[PDB]
């Protein structure tokens, strides 16, 4: 996250960190119930060089603050026995960039792990209304992740705006958000996060998964997230949830 | 100059 600040302790305990064979954090994740995450599905395409594809290679890190302290106290390990990434995602226009994760063992709801709400999949989050992402991502372009977990406000994009600003680029399993003069974004590393929602009632909602982007905080160039109520009902069809 | 937000990050030239 470009433009944040260190969020307090147990501030997002929906957040999820993934972890690859040797790799430390690459991705991130949302908490949606004891037995499984979100994702983008782009975090899990196979290179010529590791298969992330591949379940046994990732290691789910919940209730984690600081990267160099994963044996903290509220800290859960977990191993991913499935991952479900959306049949239509193109890897190529990141479109329906979205997976599923299935843990091996039930995730322990304490003051530091908490599932995040999922919006119905007819509800709406509106151009302009503020929303929160989060990560251990890089803190600018071309940097090093974050060892402690940044938050960060953005502002959801009119979609037809977001066309313009990223011609040819953007379908409607998409949305920008963000501002329009940088500053704030989402970036490497943070892939893969919830974007969180304050809603009415104080309850957080999902409002996207974090995709990608033309740089970071750019001018013009807000980042570019997965819907979220576009696929409750795929979401609810596989998992249950 | 589209990149995914992972690491290592997907790119293209656009
Ligand atoms: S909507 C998912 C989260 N739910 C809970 O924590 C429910 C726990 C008990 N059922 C309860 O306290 O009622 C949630 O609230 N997510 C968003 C948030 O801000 O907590």
């Amino acid at each position: 996250v470009v433009g944040g600040t260190d969020a307090d302790e147990g501030e997002w305990p929906w957040q999820v960190s993934l972890h690859a064979l040797g790799q430390g954090h690459i991705c991130g994740a949302s908490l949606i119930s004891p037995n499984w995450l979100v994702s983008a599905a782009h975090c899990y395409i196979d290179d010529r060089g590791f298969r992330y594809s591949d379940p046994t290679q990732w290691t789910a890190f919940l209730g984690l603050h600081d990267q160099s302290q994963r044996s903290a106290p509220g800290v859960q390990e977990r191993r991913l026995k499935r991952i479900i990434s959306h049949p239509f995602f193109n890897d190529f226009t990141f479109d329906y960039d979205i997976a599923l994760l299935e843990l091996e063992k039930p995730a322990e709801y304490s003051s530091m792990v908490r599932p995040i709400c999922l919006p119905d999949a007819s509800h709406v989050f509106p151009a302009g209304k503020a929303i929160w992402v989060t990560g251990w991502g890089h803190t600018q372009y071309g940097g090093t992740g974050a060892l402690i977990l940044q938050k960060g406000e953005i502002r959801v994009i009119q979609q037809t705006t977001c066309e313009n600003l990223l011609p040819q680029q953007i379908t409607p399993r998409m949305m920008c958000v963000g501002f329009l003069s940088g500053g704030v974004d989402s970036c490497q590393g943070d892939s893969g996060g919830p974007l969180s929602s304050v809603e009415a009632d104080g309850r957080i909602f999902q409002a996207g998964v974090v995709s990608w982007g033309d740089g970071c905080a750019q001018r013009n160039k807000p980042g570019v997230y997965t819907r979220l109520p576009l696929f409750r009902d795929w979401i609810k069809e596989n998992t249950g949830v | 100059g589209r990149c995914t937000k992972s690491i290592p990050p997907i790119c293209f030239p656009d």
